[PDB]
């Protein structure tokens, strides 16, 4: 086997759930998703759904006080690369999906962070305290990676791509403070973030590439 | 073998069924809630879910026609006063509720009621004809209560708690006329209701309660016993609210006014402070310089100061300016403390302290008239006691104080000095209009009079008047929330006040306006042996608000 | 809530 | 089999065990809370239930010696964010709870701590001796968690909610020096406490939300995030609060001043009106009548217009009269806009209107001296612009507006108006004294200058601040609700504020008064940039409240 | 089991013998105190017997030389709280004490 | 519970 120091791409290390992975919740998200019709990019042996793929990075502080905010996302299908390809010649989206987080850092470092998982009506902002909700806290000096998934709540039977509705959000925040004992210059790490879809995600309906929408493309054109 | 006379508080009666009552509505209400994981709070064997608590009384008279509507209720988790408690802590809900009615008749009388379950799309109303759909006849002369299940026919897989979206409503309807074979004095009974939690009823997904808190909701914290008894003021006059004043005819408040969407269309904060703005003419009438009145205006839609609007100075009152001239003192003025400041530095005319008159005005240089719209009008100051010099400068500035009193010519009171028809109103806003019986009410406070600064409440010379349109506490909370998803177009939130002898309604609309069915009575209500004050909920606008004092 | 997914599949 | 490094959030670690946990605790516990009936809420696989959940996070420094307090504890429901929603329906608990710790260090540093479990009857401060109770020492290597049960030992059968009774405390102390062997800037670590009800705490006995509320039982919500931002006001002054000013000598306030007893020393109700009072001496100096100051003076204890007390009329300002005469204006005195009143009709006199400087002198016939205490004063009014004319009738009466502003002679400002030095106060009031390095604060506000009434926050010219003793919503709260049942004398009730970059502790004595933990420092705290306010709970008054804005 | 790096009231830890802990010690110890009566506060249940409790604390520089003392005590009812408490209502006594030690250092240090 | 009472009884 391999030791613990290199990990494969269809590796996700140790599995984290906090509260809201339940079998009903799937049983039925799969159920009531059939109203698109059959599912489309459904094949649980493809190379572009059994393997993680690279999506962020973000940076953590030693002068990062407890309760901020250091990365979220809103469920959608852009947090995979090929998901975001296909979703352009698709009008329909369920299920949910995984998200890998490899810390580089050293045995040397302190420090934990927390990640929690946010019910649809709840508004992200300044009074949201995310230590009240079921949490999951991850040392500074782990060396495996810790997966945390995220699945799919919603009011509606599916989610339109124009108009998806209400969606969860993944919240990570600074638990306790880093600390690198011998001070100096030295005062951050880094990690890395993959994603991967769920068992249970799928598409609907074919559409035209490249059609028009009812809500708005990134500004980033 | 218990009598029928005596009824257990586990005790439902005779069950009443409805064909809206169907297995697969429960199959599929269960197996689509549980999207949001296991159901929470579903323990059988507790106290707040097999016993049944208080809800509503209504009163049934004998000169109600056929079809005539007596009560109604919508879905909510709000029904009932602990599962009201458990939505603080979740994110979701879904389920039915069950509703025991108990007729207060005796065995001579006659009629009879109508039930049914209003599925969701369809208008609450008069001319809702109830018989039509499937429903249950209940006589008077009934002893054991009857209980009647209202299930969750929604087109969600379960109710967010901010958004929880169409649900349907229970009615209950006039089947036949109430008959006493007697005949006098004594036409009249009472039906009292009540609430228990259904089987399937449950919650789902637990948050913080530091989330979304119980004010950003429902507005039923907002007025509570202490803002109408000791606590709470005007917000006109930031006085003392004394009594309630029905109009019979309609107004239209604009100025610090909040509506049910956070929004205003006024130019004032929710705060009462110093009035200041800059570059105004001043002038003063005549050539002596000693005992002469003051005068100073300033155009509208000038006053840089407010991040809200421009049309006037934030604090500015909303009153139409009375004309007047020589050694009288006006009618119904607002009047208030101040002088005239240098706009160079800021360093005040000290000799120029007197109270002055603000109004709005039509042309400030040549005659003078009171005016309502604010478009081509103008913000006009002038001291109604004679004042020392007079500065003529062409940028100079006003400072008035936050609160004002009544400008009266003798020492004996008059009526309420706002009245309906001299309001000063941007354009766009709503105006409050009578609603079948039920009618706008006003705010009343004691406010002290400028031909008598001793007078109280209760004295000899008569009691002067103010009034507002909403108390300072609600449109306060209603610019920190959005009450978007409480209250449809066509529709009042509903407090009842109980007092020491009788008991009253009232109802506050999307608009911001407050209401009770009085009719086109003019008599202010005392509201001094107020006793509490209870929420109510969502109820239909063409439904008479019950207004007995005895 | 079993009856459900049992006529869905049948 | 998965590493240390990763911490699951049911996972308690290793289980630290302490005497005082027993099996004849637990089951006595639960046969005498029996009384209150069958146990509520005790479903063990809720999610509220089997997750730890944030409670606080302190610092350990290499310069604590050996015995100094890090961190204490009270026992009770509000530590867990969950038991203190569900306490809103219930009459009664019993049980325990369990505390996880995660000590963020790495494996080169040296140092132990000691945690130990105190019964009810025994004072917390400093001079306990933790060592010498039973207790567990943890290292500073610790890379799984360690949670220790804080059991329930208490002389009742149960405790109710408005009134629990003695409860333990968890107190952790240092057992030796924390080390660092390459010596330099990195000397410090964090430790981190998460909190889970046991598995056998319960609820007895339901009862009405709508009985005593959440605002009877604990002073939390009375200070929130929008009080400190941009809604609150001050009690002296009644302006916006800016800032936190410092104190390290000492004051006493006792006007508009509540305790945590419903009680008040002072001569005024907690709202801002105008001040009116009748029979008081009038005069003028000099003979000229024309471009006079006038005089104004009545006697301590004969204002009979106030239920509460006779000293002064309501709304008198509680600062010393500063003397001043001739054509020069005062420095730092209450000024405000007014006139006197004829006491026959309440008829005003229209061309006596000026600003008055209000304050307690000793001889007003005679020489003019400020005065501290009220007994044998007297209150005294003094316009500071020149007049027209004067009223020397003996029982004329005063006539003053709610709110004030500075007397400032240039248009340059000064330092906070009301200093410690001149605070008038009615004897049989306590003063506010340092408890160690915790010092006592008041609340800034822009207050606006009779010199410049134009300057405002930023301005050029400099910012003038007034101060008061506690914000207006909180002592308007103290005044409807008792709170003997939640203080100890001795203890402070500690409320966190974080701001983008640091965060800082205040607390709130009996007595009423404000607290932080600054020194002697004199700097203004800018209070521009917060962000969330969150309750603590009761703490030791020999306790420094932690200040870093970094 | 707790992982080493927390510890119990009632954990001793290691146990050190050097060579003068014997049974006949304590066999000799037992009769031969009879003289003053049956004995008294003799009861292996109670909490005051069974916890460890607070003595002393002391310091380890990096200046001191090898054969320095750095602690020491007379045998003595005063180096336990508990039994100095009950000292002053007896008037004699018979037996030995135990006595646990923490060293609060790190990984790195020699010595 | 029962602990508490069986030793009170016995």
């Amino acid at each position: 086997s391999v030791p613990g120091t290199t990990t494969d791409g269809m590796d996700p290390g140790v599995v984290a759930t906090t509260s809201v992975v339940t079998a009903e919740n799937s049983s039925a998200s799969v159920a009531t998703a059939g109203i698109g019709g059959p599912p489309q990019q459904v094949d649980q042996q493809e190379t572009w759904r059994t393997n993680f793929y690279y999506n962020d990075v973000f940076t953590w502080s030693v002068a990062d006080a407890p309760g901020s905010i250091l990365y979220t996302v809103q469920h959608s299908p852009q947090n995979n690369p090929f998901t975001a390809v296909l979703s352009q010649m698709y009008a329909g989206w369920a299920g949910g999906m995984q998200f890998r987080f490899i810390v580089a850092g050293s045995g040397v470092f302190g420090g934990r962070l927390v990640a929690a998982v946010i019910p649809p009506g709840i508004e992200i902002g300044p009074g949201l305290e995310v230590r009240q909700f079921p949490h999951v806290v991850i040392d500074a000096r782990s060396l495996e990676p810790v997966t945390i998934t995220m699945p799919d709540l919603r009011p509606n039977m599916y989610h339109p791509t124009g108009d998806p509705g209400l969606v969860p959000t993944l919240v990570l925040s600074v638990y306790n403070n880093l600390i690198n004992p011998f001070g100096g210059s030295t005062s951050a790490i880094q990690v890395t973030v993959e994603t991967r879809p769920s068992e249970d995600f799928e598409f609907v309906m074919i559409r035209a590439p490249s059609s028009k929408t009812v809500d708005s493309i990134s500004p980033a054109g | 073998s218990v009598p029928g006379t005596t009824t257990d508080g586990m005790d439902p009666g005779v069950v009443a069924t409805t064909s809206v009552v169907t297995a697969e509505n429960s199959s599929a209400s269960i197996a689509t809630a549980g999207i949001g994981g296991p159901p929470q709070q579903v323990d059988q064997q507790e106290t707040w879910r097999t016993n049944f608590y208080y809800n509503d009384v209504f009163t049934w008279s004998v000169a109600d026609a056929p079809g005539s509507i007596l009560y109604t209720v919508q879905h909510s988790p709000q029904n009932n006063p602990f599962t009201a408690v458990l939505s603080q802590m979740y994110a979701g809900w879904a389920g039915g509720m069950q509703f025991r009615f108990i007729v207060a008749g005796s065995g001579v009388f006659g009629g009879r009621l109508v039930a049914a379950v209003i599925p969701p799309g369809i208008e609450i109303g008069p001319g809702l004809e109830v018989r039509q759909f499937p429903h249950v006849v209940i006589d008077a002369r009934s002893l054991e209560p009857v209980t009647i299940t209202m299930p969750d026919l929604r087109p969600n897989m379960y109710h967010p708690t901010g958004d929880p979206g169409l649900v349907p409503t229970l009615v209950l309807s006039v089947y036949n006329n109430l008959i006493n074979p007697f005949g006098g004095s004594t036409s009249a009974i009472q039906v009292t209701v009540e609430t228990r939690p259904s089987e399937d009823f449950e919650f789902v997904m637990i948050r913080a309660p530091s989330s979304k808190t119980v004010d950003s909701i429902s507005p039923a914290g907002l007025l509570t016993t202490p803002v109408l008894t000791g606590v709470g003021n005007d917000n006109r006059w930031n006085g003392q609210i004394v009594g309630l004043q029905p109009v019979p005819g309609g107004f239209s408040t604009c100025n610090r006014h909040w509506n049910l969407n956070g929004s205003t269309y006024g130019w004032s904060s929710p705060r009462f402070a110093d009035i200041d703005h800059r570059r105004g003419s001043a002038s003063y009438p005549g050539n002596n310089a000693t005992n002469v009145l003051q005068f100073w205006y300033a155009n509208a839609g000038s006053a840089i100061d407010n991040p809200i609007s421009q049309v006037a100075p934030d604090g500015f009152p909303d009153m139409s300016f009375v004309p007047f001239n020589g050694p009288g003192i006006p009618a119904a003025g607002w009047v208030g403390f101040g002088a005239i400041w240098n706009s160079n530095s800021g360093a005040p005319n000290v000799t120029t302290v007197q109270a002055y008159e603000l109004g709005f005005a039509t042309g400030a240089p040549g005659n003078l008239q009171p005016t309502t719209n604010t478009s081509g009008s103008q913000t006009v100051a002038k001291s109604i006691y004679a004042v020392v010099t007079g500065t003529a400068q062409n940028p100079a500035g006003l400072f008035v104080m936050a609160s004002g009193v009544i400008s009266t010519p003798s020492a004996n009171a008059i009526t309420y000095t706002p009245q309906p028809d001299r309001i000063v109103t941007t354009p766009g806003t709503p105006a409050a209009a009578p609603v079948g019986k039920n009618t706008p009410i006003m705010f009343a406070s004691v406010v002290r009079r400028t031909g008598d600064v001793n007078a109280t409440a209760g004295s000899a010379n008569g009691t002067q008047y103010g009034t507002g349109s909403q108390p300072l506490p609600v449109t306060i909370g209603l610019s920190l929330n959005n009450y978007s998803s409480a209250l449809m177009p066509g529709q009042f939130f509903v407090w009842q006040l109980t007092f020491a002898s009788g008991f009253m309604e009232i109802g506050l609309s999307v608009d911001g306006y407050f209401y009770a069915g009085t009719g086109a009575s003019t008599t202010l209500i005392d509201l001094t042996e107020l006793i509490d004050v209870r929420p109510v909920g969502p109820r239909p606008s063409k439904s008479t608000l019950v207004f007995n004092l005895g | 809530a079993a009856e459900f997914f049992e006529g869905m599949v049948h």
